[PDB]
RNA sequence: UAGAAGCAGCCAUACCUUUAAAGAGUGCGUAAUAGCUCACUGGUCGAGUACUUAAGCGCCGAUAAUGUAACGGGGCUAAAC
């Protein structure tokens, strides 16, 4: 969604993980997902 | 409630808006400490000086001047 | 690296367990499962328990030695007490039927959906709108589960769908809520 | 970093000993699940009978009692339990603990009267005892 | 803005602008400052809006110092022109900073408060910034 | 009283590109200069300065030794570059130890005045106060507790509780460092 | 303020208390509450964890048109540094 080059959490719920190279947001709130361009 | 309690006793019937500075007026030592033994049943503490500093930790809340 | 890749592996009396050549088999009352075990791991069955260890400290190691751990420890408990992962199919007229070694999902769409079920997994139906996948392996409990569930994921206006038990779905509204 | 909880450490254990030495008996409440309107009120039928109820860490009491000569079984000090010293009703103590263990889920894990570790039925029979 | 109120003259050379910082280079006023880690040009707007973002963050807390002044024209030829007649025209004001200036200085707030402040600051500068709390003061 | 204490050992480069190679092999160039001496070039070991001194003041004092002799000594000066938080070169002077000396020293507020919750107003009217003792025993900072001052209240020279063998130096003792008005 | 009960907003939390420990309540959602949770603390288990700084290689950022086309190519995990 929020496919951006600064890729920080927004809530302290949100999470960093890094996916097959690419570094990602995973949260609950789905509205707070992310991944690095 | 202790609030309004203290402003029957200080006549006070609208909480001063800035409690930290603009004073609604002044909570008597002696005037606290009858309304805390009286208060003290709903109070949980177990000495009449912690209730005292109850009620006037209320007061200052509510912006009453605390009594010297 | 961390406390779950050295937590030792407890053994059931009625599970049996043996490593070889980079490889496990774990037979028990319900199944026997394999596993692939990399050679920079070694498992060893001592005292009617499993332990695993490093022979190197890189971090591909690091990360197999809980890998393993893990992979050995649901091997174990499959062949006890097998996995059962549980299904809830909500909504006006969707329903589910079972004849044989297939399902039958009727979910709105003008096809009634045929569903055959892999080999090694049973399932259980409670009345018509309940499921429960039941088996030895729980990669493939979840994976039939999850399969199932794509079928018609849920959707937040309602709670209508196939929805994990477990699941909490987060819920939205439509017109009413809105009302000023 | 660390001299500090060295210090509040050492500051809980002399206030723990300060209380054990104060104590004639001593006993161990498992209170899991007991509500904070419920240990309010078990506080203060404990404070109305002269006993002093609190919150010990378990290491901390464990270390304190090996010092001071109390060898008890350390599953009285397993799960969350507080411990209440009572120096001059041991019955009324053990009362009012089956009567919350009646009102509610509250377990009377472990006692020592008298440097006697109570087990369960020996402080169950200490409770029901009526005072002198 | 900032700007001078009168000049000796107009316009002046672009100088080479090289080397760190030897002068104006350590914490004054203030508790915590906000050095740079290049050799360049802050503008004088671009020095109004980083005081604009910490001083709305700070709420009354403090005070913020500004270690830099711009006073330096910088010309630009009208648009469509050639190369021909000469040093066309101040444009806006540009203020020199080297690898270690101050460039910033704040009192008052809390440390956490003023790393914030100084890095929402540091967010519209053209260079790259550290912040740095006295480091012989806590 | 370790942790007042700094190990040395003597250097003859002197130059740049020897300091230079001396702050790779990480540590700092210094002198040490007073008491009418000649001046002792050295260098000391920037791990041990930073753990120990990472806060110096003008009023810190210290202890040199080089293995043979100790030296009390001022850090007079200390070349620091901000940016890559590095020092690059120690000035000390040398006070003899036993000689009573003179030296302004910040004070250090603490506490909430319960004047100035009650509508005080802090005006600190000195940042610092002179006070005497032999080096090794002279005061980083001087603390000073504001909240029993209530309002409509200074604080005297004299009620600054000092360290054991530190003592005030002022001409006016009855000047009050911060009121409270 | 019409409703603020911790969560339109304002002043501060110089409110003590039974104090395990509990902020004049962290977030979600409630017209306002309710309700569900957090900080904090107790057990279980058992030593590194939690936040930054310096140096060497890295990742995304990285993106134009006749055809891979920014090691010469084949290829190379060193045959790189
Ligand atoms: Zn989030």
């Amino acid at each position: 969604m929020k496919v951006r080059v600064s890729v920080k959490p927004i809530c302290e719920k949100c999470k960093v993980i890094k996916r097959k190279g690419v570094l990602r947001i995973i949260c609950d709130n789905l509205k707070h997902k992310q991944r690095q361009k | 409630p202790a609030s309004i309690l203290i402003k029957k006793a200080i006549g006070i019937e609208s909480g001063s808006k800035k409690s930290n500075t603009d004073k609604v007026g002044t909570i008597s030592k002696e005037k606290l400490m009858e309304i805390a033994r009286i208060k003290m049943s709903d109070l949980n503490a177990k000495s009449e000086s912690a209730a005292f500093k109850i009620i006037a930790g209320s007061a200052r809340s509510m912006g009453v001047e605390v009594e010297k | 690296m961390s406390r779950i890749g050295r937590l030792p592996i407890k053994i059931p009396d009625a599970v049996k367990v043996d490593v070889k050549d980079n490889l496990v088999i774990v037979e028990g009352i319900r199944g026997r499962l394999v596993q692939d075990i990399k050679d920079s791991i070694n498992v060893k069955v001592e005292n009617g328990s499993v332990i695993v260890d490093r022979v190197l400290n890189d971090k591909k190691a690091k990360a197999y030695h809980g890998l393993y751990r893990s992979l050995i420890f649901n091997m174990v408990k499959g062949v006890t007490e097998g996995f059962s992962k549980s299904l809830t199919i909500n909504g006006i007229g969707y329903r589910v039927e079972q004849q044989g070694n297939s399902l039958f999902l009727s979910l709105g769409y003008s096809t009634q959906f045929e569903y055959v079920i892999p080999d090694g997994i049973s399932v259980k139906l409670d009345g018509n709108t309940k499921i429960s996948v039941e088996g030895i392996d729980k990669f493939k409990v979840g994976q039939v589960a999850a399969e199932i569930r794509s079928l018609k994921k849920p959707e937040p206006y309602k709670g209508k769908g196939i929805k994990y038990d477990n699941e909490v779905i987060r819920r939205k509204v439509g017109k009413s809520g809105v009302k000023k | 970093m660390s001299a500090k909880i060295n210090a509040k450490k050492l500051e809980m254990f002399d206030l723990l000993k300060q209380f054990i030495d104060s104590k004639q008996n001593l006993f161990f409440l498992d209170y899991r699940g007991l509500n904070v309107a419920q240990l309010t009120e078990l506080r203060n039928k404990i404070e109305g009978e002269h006993g002093s109820l609190k919150v010990v860490k378990n290491n901390i009491m464990k270390m304190v009692l090996k010092e001071k000569n109390i060898n008890v079984v350390d599953s009285c000090l397993v799960g969350p339990t507080v411990v209440v010293t009572a120096l001059e009703e041991a019955n009324v103590i053990a009362k009012i603990f089956y009567d919350f263990v009646k009102s509610s889920t509250l377990k009377v894990k472990g006692g020592f009267v008298l440097g006697e570790f109570y087990d369960e039925a020996k402080v169950q029979a200490y409770s029901k005892l009526p005072t002198k | 803005m900032l700007s001078p109120k009168k000049v000796k003259y107009r316009k002046k050379q672009r100088g080479r602008l090289s080397g760190e910082a030897q002068k104006g280079n350590k914490i004054s006023f203030g508790e915590y400052g906000l050095v740079s880690l290049e050799t360049n040009f802050i503008t004088a707007r671009q020095i109004e809006a980083a005081r604009i973002a910490m001083t709305r963050k700070i709420k009354r807390g403090g005070r913020v110092w500004i270690r830099i002044f711009p006073d330096i024209p910088y010309t630009k030829k009208p648009a469509e022109t050639r190369m021909g007649k000469g040093k066309g025209g101040v444009d806006h004001w540009n203020a020199p900073v080297k690898l270690g200036t101050v460039m910033f200085e704040m009192s008052g707030v809390v440390e956490e408060l003023a790393q914030e402040a100084m890095s929402l600051a540091s967010s519209k500068l053209p260079v790259k910034t550290m912040f740095v709390v006295r480091r012989d003061l806590r | 009283e370790n942790s007042r204490v700094l190990s040395c050992q003597y250097r003859s480069s002197f130059g740049s590109s020897n300091a230079r190679r001396i702050r790779a092999k990480s540590e700092i160039p210094a002198v040490v200069y007073g008491q009418g001496k000649d001046v002792s070039h050295l260098r000391i070991k920037s791990s041990e300065f930073n753990k120990k001194f990472a806060k110096f003041t003008d009023n810190t004092v210290l202890i040199l030794d080089d293995g043979k002799l100790e030296r009390c000594v001022f850090v007079k000066d200390a070349a620091e570059n901000i940016a890559s938080k590095l020092i690059y070169h120690i000035d000390f002077y040398e006070v003899d130890r036993n000689v009573e000396l003179e030296k302004y020293v910040p004070i250090k507020l603490i506490g909430a005045s319960i004047g100035v919750k009650e509508g005080g107003i802090l005006t600190v009217l000195k940042e610092q106060v002179k006070v005497r003792s032999l080096p090794l025993d002279l005061p980083e900072f001087i603390e000073l507790d504001l909240t029993p001052v209530n309002k409509g209240d200074s604080v005297l020279l004299k009620d600054l509780v000092l360290p054991s063998n530190v003592r005030l130096a002022e001409n006016d003792e009855n000047l009050e460092v911060v009121i409270i008005k």
